[PDB]
C-alpha cells in the first residue's frame, strides 16, 4: 500500500535492472488530483526547475521525494493521464521584463490580459532572486509622500522602507494604496500593484480608475484572481518583485502593493497540505516566515554606488476580529519596518482614512520627512499626543480647567483636520499648509464642522493667489520664516473672506 | 573523508545517503556540493539532526534550497560547525557559518571552535553573586546587573535601545578589559546595516583599524532559512565564549532578540514534523533555551553577561517563550516612551526595571536603603501626579511638596550624557561608579542639596559635576 | 461638598475595582486563548495522524 | 450551486439578459467540501475546512461575473457558523461578494427586523 | 551538607534525565527510610519534571491532552509522590516527608499540573507573588494554606 | 426536588431560596463594580437576605472538627426547612451574616447573635 508503486514501475524495472541507471530524460505522472501530480524519474530535476507536463501543462518541482517528484501544476491539469511523459525544461521560473510593461495589466506569467498587444522584452529576471545584502544597501533617505496628511506626518514612510498596511475589512487598506499611487504622479516612481485572489471586477475597477486618472503611464497591474491556482496566486508577488527590482536596479524609484499577503500564505498552506507537508499554527508549513521574510526584504534602497535605487514595499494583511497577534498578522509585523494600523470604529465613526494613531509605528521615523514637515510634524503629534490623553475628559468639558478645555478644543479641531476625502491625495506643500493652520491655532474660532470646507477654501486661495509659498517649498523643502509669515498673512486673508461668506 | 548522496529534499531539510560503514553524527555539519545558475560552484551547509536509519540522515539546511539536485553529493565535515574565533573577528560582521559579509577580507584566523559544546562543569562555576558595574546611574543604582547573568531587554522603538547598546559596549571597553558581541537573531537587514553604520560611526567599530575594535557582529538575517536563525545564536555564543574561556576578558552577548529565535526553533521543529507541545512552539522549548542560556555563565576563567532583548507576544508574560526566558533572566530594565518623549536619556523606567539582585545581602544596606527611598520617591510622585495639577502645588502640605521637589531632582539626575550620544547632542559622555551614584542620591535625598535648581542635575555625571553646573546656573542667573 | 467628597471617594473606589477586575479578566484571557490556540493545533495534528 | 450556475451562465451568455441567481445555502457547498476532503486524502487544514478552499469558492465566484453580452445578479446568502465572521468559509466569501449585510442576533432577538447589523454591513456603492 | 545529598539535573540535561532524576532522589530517600531513618526530600520542580515528560512524551507522537501533556501526567507525580510515607511500627517508622515545589504563570492554580498536584498532596503552602514583592517574606499565604 | 416526593413546603422554600440567590449571583456584577450602596430598596433587601443563606447553608462538620476546632452539627429536614422559612421571611434581619456562619440550627445561630450582642 505504498506511493510510487504502480506495478507497473515494478515491471519495467525488473525488465531493466541490471544497474540503477540515469532516468532523468524521462519521466511519468503517477497520481494526479487537486493541482499536483507525484512525478516518477526526473532524477537530476533541480527544486523550483519547471517540468513541463504533455499536452502543455507547466509545473513546478517543489518537494522531491525518494523516488517520485512532488510538482504543484501551474493550472488546471484534469487533462494529464497516468503514465503520461513530462519533460524537464531547465529554467527556473522566469519571466521576460522590460521597460514596455509600464501601463499593462498581466498575469503571474508576466503575460498580459489586458488585450492590448504583447510585451516586447529583452532582458529576464529570476522570480527568487536573492535580496540586496548587509553591504550593499544605505539607510533611508528620501520621503515617500504617499498624500495622507495623517501618514505623511505621523508614520513616515521613506524609500526602500517596508511600511505594512493592516486593517479589518473594509477600513481602507486599497484606499490608501490607491491614494498613495496616486498621489505618485508627480514625482518619478514606478508603482506595482499585485492583487493575490481579489475580484477580476475589483481589479477591473482599479485599473479603470488608474485609466481615468493618469496614472497608469508608469504602473505595471498583476493580477491573480480567486479561480486561478494556487502556485499561481503564491508566485504573484514574486513575480511583481521581480519586475519591480528590474527597474530598482537602473537607479529609478519603485513602489509595490501586495493586496494582500494573507492570500498568498494561504494559497501556499493549501499547496503544503496537498502535497503533505507538516501542518504549523492554522496548518500554514514552517515555511510561511521563511516566504514573507524573502519577498520582503528583497525590497531596500540601495547603496551609493549601486545606483541609489529603492523599493518601497507597502504590503496589505488583513486582520480577522482584531486578532492582530495572529500568525500571519505578527508574521509580517515582525518582518515589516512599520505598521499602519486601520481601525472600523474610527471608519464608522468618519474619521476617514481610518488608521490608528496609537498603535501605529514606523522605525525609519522622521529621518524620512522633509525639513517643513518635520517642523510641523512634531508639534502636531504632541497635540495628538495631549487630545490622546484627555479623550475620557470630553463629557466632563464643563467643569475642566479651561486649559484642558482649550487642549480638547484643539484636537477636537484637529481630528477635523486629518479627514480626508476619497482617494484625493495632496502634495506635501499643502499638507504643511493644513498642518501649519491646525497647530498654530488658526481653528478654534470655526465651528467643529466647517473646518473641512475651511481648509479646502484656505488651500485654494493660498494657491491662487500667494503662489511663492509653494515654489519655496519645492526649491528648499524647509519651513523658513518667510513662507511662515507668507502663510500667516494667506491664512488671515482667507479666514476673513471666507467668515464674510 | 566520507562522500554521501542526497536521498529527497523537501524545502530546507534534506536527506543524505551515505555507505553503510561511514554516517555521520548528530548535529554534524554537511557541506553539499552544489551548481548556480551560472554553473558556480555554490556550497550550501547544512547539520544532521536525525539518523532516522536505513544509512541515511535527515539535515536541515543553513542557506537556499532551490538548484539542489537529487543524487548531489555531500562531504562529512565530521565534526559540529566550527567558526572562526578570537580576536580576528572584532568588527567584522559574520554569518551563522561564520563566514562574513562586509567584503572586507578573509578571516585569516586559523582558530575554529564548534558551535555545539556542552555548558560549563559544576566544579567550573564562580560562586560570587557580584554585581557587573555599568556606569550609568539609573541601571546602577535601580537596576543593577550581575555578571555572568542574564539581562532582558524591555523596549519599543525609539526610547535609545540601540544607543544603550552602544554605550554598554563603550563602558565594557573603557572602563574594564571586556569585549562585547552582537548577534542579530533574525536581523531585518536595513536595521543590520543602519547598526553597522551607526558603529563606524560612533567609534565601536574602528573602521581604519579592524580588529582594534570592540564588537564582533553576528547577524543571521530573516532572510535566511529557518534552520540558521536558530544557530546564529550559538555562533555569537561560541564566539563570546572563547573571548572569556581563553582571554579571561568580561564578554557581554548581546542577543536581539530571544523570542525570534525561540520561534526560528519552533519553525525547525515544524518542519521535521515532530507533535507540537502548547501553544504552538516545540516540543524542546526548556532544553533548547537551556542550551544556549547555560553555557552564559561566569567560570573560573571569566564571565559572560548576556544583555539580550525579549519580546512578548499577544502582551503574555505566561506565553511558552516569555516565561520560560524569564525563567532564565536575572534582572530586567525597561525603557518607556515617557522619558524619551520627556528628554530623561536613557529612557529607562525605574519602577518598571527589577533586579533580583538588589537584595540587601549581595549590594549593601546602605545601597539598599537609598535605592528603596529613590523608589518610593519616584512611586509618590507618580501617585501625586494628578493630585498636584489640581491642588496647586502650594496647597500640598510640606512632605509632599519635599517629596515632589526631591522627586524632580531625582528624575532629573537620572539623566546621563552619553560616551556615544556625543555625536548628536554634543555633551561629552560620562562615567558614574557606585560610590559616586549612591552618594549623590544620598546627597539630593537627604535633603542637604535641596537647594539647588532642577536644571542643574540634568544630563550631568555625578554630584559633583552637579554642583559645577549649579554654580555655573546661578552666576548664569544673578547676571 | 460633602456629596462631591462621597462621589469621589465613590469613584477612587469603583476605578479601582474596575482595575483589578480588567487585570483578571485579562488573565482569563489569556489562559483561554492559550487554550484554545492549543485545541486547534492539535486538532489539526489529529487529522494529519489519522492520514 | 455548479449546475445552477451553468443554467444561468448559458441564460447570460447566449440569451443575452439579465439574470437574478439567489443562492441559498452557499455555506453548504464550502461545508460538502469540507466533508468529502478528508476522506479523500488531504491532510486536514484549519478549524477542519479543506485545503481547496480558496480555489473552491474561486471556482465558484469567478465564474459568477457579469460581462458585456449578460449581467448576472446574485442575490446569495452565506450561512455563518456560531456568528463568527473568522470563521474561514464566510471570511472567504466576504473578498468576492461586492454588497455585504451582516445579521446580527441582538437586533433579531430584540425584535427589531430585518436585523441587518448596520455599522458592519458595507457596500462599494 | 552532612546530611544532604543534592541530586542535580539542570536546565540544558536531556528530558530523559530530568525525568529521571526526582525517581533517584525516591530511591536515595527510601534506602534511608526503610532502615529506621527519617528523610526529607525537597523536589524542584515538579513542572519542570512535567514539561520534560510532555517533550519526550511528544518527541514518541504520543497522544496529548489537556495543554499538550501525555496521559500518565498524574501518573508520573503520583507514583513519584505516593511512595513518601510514615512507616508503620512494624517496618521501623522511618518516615520520607516530601516537599514538592510547583511553579504557576499568573496565579494559575486551575492549571492544570497544580491541580493534579493538588490532587495528590497533603496540602499546599501557596507563596504569593504581590505579597513577596510587598516586602513580607516569607510570603505564606495564610488564608488559603 | 420535586413536590410529589418531599413534600409541598419544602419545594416552595427550596424555590425561594434558589430564587434570592439567582438574583444575587444576577447583582454580583454590578456590586463587584459598584458596592451595595448603589442598588434598590428591594435590590439591596434580596443581597443582604442572599449574604446571610449563603452563610447559613454552611454546617461544621465532624469529621472536619479538627481543622475547624468547632463540634460539628446534624442538622435534620424538620430544623432544616424551619430555619430557612425564617431567614426567607425575614425575622431574622436585626442578626448579623456571622450569626449563621458555622452553625447547624437557626437556634444556634440566634444564640451565636445574642453572644455577638453580649460581647456589645
Ligand atoms: N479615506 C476614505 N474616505 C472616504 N471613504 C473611504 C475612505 N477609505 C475607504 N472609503 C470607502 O470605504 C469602502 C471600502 O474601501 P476599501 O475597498 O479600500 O477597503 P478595503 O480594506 O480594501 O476592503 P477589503 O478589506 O474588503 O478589500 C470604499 O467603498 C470607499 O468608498
Ligand atoms: N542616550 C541617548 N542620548 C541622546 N539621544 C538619544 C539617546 N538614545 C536615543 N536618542 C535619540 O534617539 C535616536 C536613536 O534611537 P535608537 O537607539 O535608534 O532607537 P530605535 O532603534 O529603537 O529607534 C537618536 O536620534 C537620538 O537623538
Amino acid at each position: 500500500i505504498r506511493a510510487d508503486e504502480i506495478s507497473k514501475i515494478i515491471r519495467e524495472r525488473i525488465e531493466g535492472y541490471n544497474r540503477e541507471v540515469k532516468v532523468v530524460n524521462t519521466g511519468t505522472v503517477l497520481q494526479v488530483g487537486d493541482g499536483i501530480a507525484r512525478i516518477h524519474g526526473l532524477d537530476e530535476v533541480m527544486a523550483g526547475e519547471l517540468v513541463e507536463f504533455e499536452e502543455g501543462t507547466i509545473g513546478i518541482a517543489l518537494n522531491l521525494e525518494s523516488n517520485n517528484v512532488g510538482v504543484v501544476l501551474m493550472g488546471d491539469g484534469l487533462m494529464i493521464q497516468e503514465g503520461s511523459s513530462v519533460k524537464a525544461t531547465g529554467r527556473i521560473a522566469q519571466i521576460p521584463v522590460s521597460e514596455a510593461y509600464l501601463g499593462r495589466v498581466i498575469n503571474a506569467l508576466a503575460k498580459p490580459i489586458d488585450g492590448r498587444g504583447e510585451i516586447t522584452a529583452s532582458e529576464s529576471r529570476l522570480i527568487e532572486s536573492p535580496a540586496p545584502g548587509i553591504m550593499s544597501r544605505r539607510s533611508v533617505y528620501e520621503p515617500l509622500q504617499t498624500g495622507l496628511i495623517a501618514i505623511d506626518a505621523m508614520i513616515p514612510v521613506g524609500r526602500g522602507q517596508r511600511e505594512l498596511i493592516i486593517g479589518d475589512r473594509q477600513t481602507g487598506k486599497t484606499a490608501v494604496a490607491t491614494d498613495t499611487i496616486l498621489n505618485q504622479q508627480g514625482q518619478n516612481v514606478i508603482c506595482v500593484y499585485v492583487a493575490i485572489g481579489q475580484k477580476a471586477s475589483s481589479v477591473a475597477q482599479v485599473v479603470t480608475n488608474f485609466q481615468e486618472r493618469g496614472a497608469m503611464e508608469y504602473t505595471i497591474v498583476v493580477a491573480e484572481t480567486a479561480d486561478s491556482p494556487a502556485t499561481l496566486q503564491y508566485l504573484a508577488p514574486y513575480t511583481g518583485a521581480a519586475l519591480a527590482e528590474y527597474f530598482m536596479y537602473r537607479e529609478r524609484h519603485t513602489l509595490i502593493i501586495y493586496d494582500d499577503l494573507s492570500k498568498q500564505a494561504q494559497a501556499y498552506r493549501q499547496m503544503s497540505l496537498l502535497l503533505r507537508r507538516p501542518p504549523g499554527r492554522e496548518a500554514y508549513p514552517g515555511d510561511v516566515f521563511y516566504l514573507h521574510s524573502r519577498l520582503l526584504e528583497r525590497a531596500a534602497k540601495l547603496s551609493s554606488l549601486l545606483g541609489e535605487g529603492s523599493m518601497t514595499a507597502l504590503p496589505i494583511v488583513e486582520t480577522q476580529a482584531g486578532d492582530v497577534s495572529a500568525y500571519i498578522p505578527t508574521n509580517v509585523i515582525s518582518i515589516t519596518d512599520g505598521q499602519i494600523f486601520l481601525s472600523a470604529d474610527l471608519f464608522n465613526a468618519g474619521i476617514r482614512p481610518a488608521i490608528n494613531v496609537g498603535i501605529s509605528v514606523s522605525r525609519v521615523g522622521s529621518a524620512a520627512q522633509i525639513k517643513a514637515m518635520k517642523k510641523v510634524a512634531g508639534k502636531l503629534k504632541l497635540e495628538l499626543a495631549q487630545f490622546a490623553e484627555l479623550e475620557a475628559f470630553a463629557q466632563f468639558a464643563s467643569d475642566l480647567d479651561k486649559a484642558t478645555q482649550n487642549q480638547l478644543a484643539r484636537g477636537q479641531r484637529l481630528r477635523e483636520l486629518l479627514k480626508q476625502p476619497q482617494s484625493a491625495p495632496l502634495t506635501v506643500e499643502e499638507q504643511v499648509m493644513t498642518i501649519y493652520t491646525g497647530t498654530n491655532g488658526y481653528l478654534d474660532s470655526l465651528e467643529l464642522d466647517q473646518v473641512r470646507k475651511y481648509l479646502v477654501e484656505l488651500r485654494t486661495y493660498v494657491k491662487t493667489n500667494k503662489p511663492e509659498f509653494q515654489e519655496i517649498i519645492s526649491s528648499t523643502k524647509t519651513f523658513t520664516e518667510e513662507a511662515e509669515a507668507l502663510l500667516k498673512e494667506a491664512i488671515q486673508e482667507q479666514m476673513e473672506r471666507f467668515l464674510l461668506q | 573523508k566520507n562522500l554521501g548522496r542526497i536521498a529527497q529534499i523537501i524545502g530546507p531539510v534534506l536527506d543524505v545517503a551515505f555507505p553503510p560503514g561511514k554516517m555521520p553524527n548528530i548535529y554534524n555539519a554537511l557541506i553539499v556540493k552544489g551548481r548556480d545558475t551560472a554553473g558556480q560552484p555554490m556550497n550550501v551547509t547544512c547539520e544532521v539532526q536525525q539518523l532516522l536509519g536505513n544509512n541515511r540522515v535527515r539535515a536541515v539546511a543553513m542557506s537556499a534550497t532551490d538548484g539542489l539536485t537529487r543524487g548531489m553529493e555531500v562531504i562529512d565535515t565530521g565534526a559540529p560547525l566550527s567558526v572562526p574565533v578570537g580576536g580576528a573577528t572584532l568588527g567584522r560582521i559574520f554569518n551563522v557559518l561564520g563566514e562574513p559579509v562586509d567584503n572586507l577580507g578573509p578571516v585569516d584566523t586559523r582558530t575554529t571552535s564548534p558551535i555545539h559544546r556542552s555548558a560549563p562543569a559544576f566544579t567550573q562555576l564562580d560562586t560570587k553573586l557580584s554585581i557587573f558595574e555599568t556606569g550609568i546611574k539609573v541601571v546602577d543604582l535601580l537596576a543593577p546587573y550581575r555578571r555572568g547573568g542574564k539581562i532582558g531587554l524591555f523596549g519599543g522603538a525609539g526610547v535609545g535601545k540601540t544607543v544603550l547598546i552602544m554605550e554598554l559596549i563603550n563602558n565594557i571597553a573603557k572602563a574594564h578589559g571586556g569585549v562585547s558581541v552582537f548577534g542579530g537573531v533574525g536581523e531585518r537587514t536595513r536595521e543590520g546595516n543602519d547598526l553597522y553604520m551607526e558603529m563606524k560611526e560612533s567609534g565601536v567599530i574602528n573602521e581604519q583599524n579592524i580588529a582594534e575594535s570592540k564588537v564582533a557582529l553576528v547577524y543571521g538575517q530573516m532572510n535566511e532559512p529557518p534552520g540558521a536563525r536558530m544557530r546564529v545564536g550559538l555562533t555569537a555564543l561560541t564566539m563570546a565564549e572563547y573571548f572569556r574561556d581563553v582571554n579571561e576578558q568580561d564578554v557581554l552577548l548581546f542577543i536581539d532578540n530571544i523570542f525570534r529565535f525561540v520561534q526560528a526553533g519552533s519553525e525547525v521543529s515544524a518542519l521535521l514534523g515532530r507533535m507540537p507541545s502548547a501553544v504552538g512552539y516545540q516540543p524542546t522549548l526548556s532544553t533548547e533555551m537551556g542550551s544556549l542560556q547555560e553555557r552564559i555563565t561566569s567560570t573560573k576563567e571569566g564571565s559572560i553577561t548576556s544583555i539580550q532583548a525579549v519580546y512578548v507576544p499577544a502582551d503574555d508574560l505566561t506565553d511558552p517563550a516569555p516565561a520560560t526566558t524569564f525563567a532564565h533572566l536575572d534582572a530586567t530594565t525597561v525603557l518607556s516612551r515617557g522619558l524619551a518623549a520627556k528628554g530623561i536619556y536613557p529612557a529607562v523606567d525605574p519602577l518598571d526595571s527589577t533586579s533580583t539582585m538588589l537584595q540587601p545581602r549581595i549590594v549593601g544596606e546602605e545601597h539598599y536603603e537609598i535605592a528603596q527611598r529613590v523608589k518610593e520617591t519616584l512611586q509618590r510622585y507618580k501617585e501625586l501626579q494628578d493630585i498636584i495639577a489640581i491642588l496647586g502645588l502650594d496647597e500640598l502640605s510640606e512632605e509632599d511638596r519635599l517629596t515632589v521637589a526631591r522627586a524632580r531632582k531625582i528624575e532629573r539626575f537620572l539623566s546621563q550624557p552619553f560616551f556615544v550620544a556625543e555625536v548628536f547632542t554634543g555633551s561629552p559622555g560620562k562615567y558614574v561608579g557606585l560610590a559616586e551614584t549612591i552618594r549623590g542620591f544620598q546627597l539630593i535625598l537627604s535633603g542637604e542639596l535641596d537647594s539647588l535648581p532642577e536644571q542643574a542635575f540634568y544630563l550631568v555625571g555625578n554630584i559633583d559635576e552637579a554642583t559645577a553646573k549649579a554654580m555655573n546656573l546661578e552666576m548664569e542667573s544673578k547676571l | 461638598a460633602s456629596e462631591l467628597a462621597a462621589r469621589m471617594t465613590a469613584m477612587s473606589n469603583a476605578t479601582d475595582n474596575a482595575n483589578e477586575l480588567k487585570k483578571t479578566l485579562s488573565i482569563n484571557y489569556n489562559r483561554a486563548r492559550q487554550a484554545k490556540i492549543t485545541g486547534e493545533i492539535l486538532e489539526i495534528v489529529a487529522g494529519a495522524n489519522a492520514c
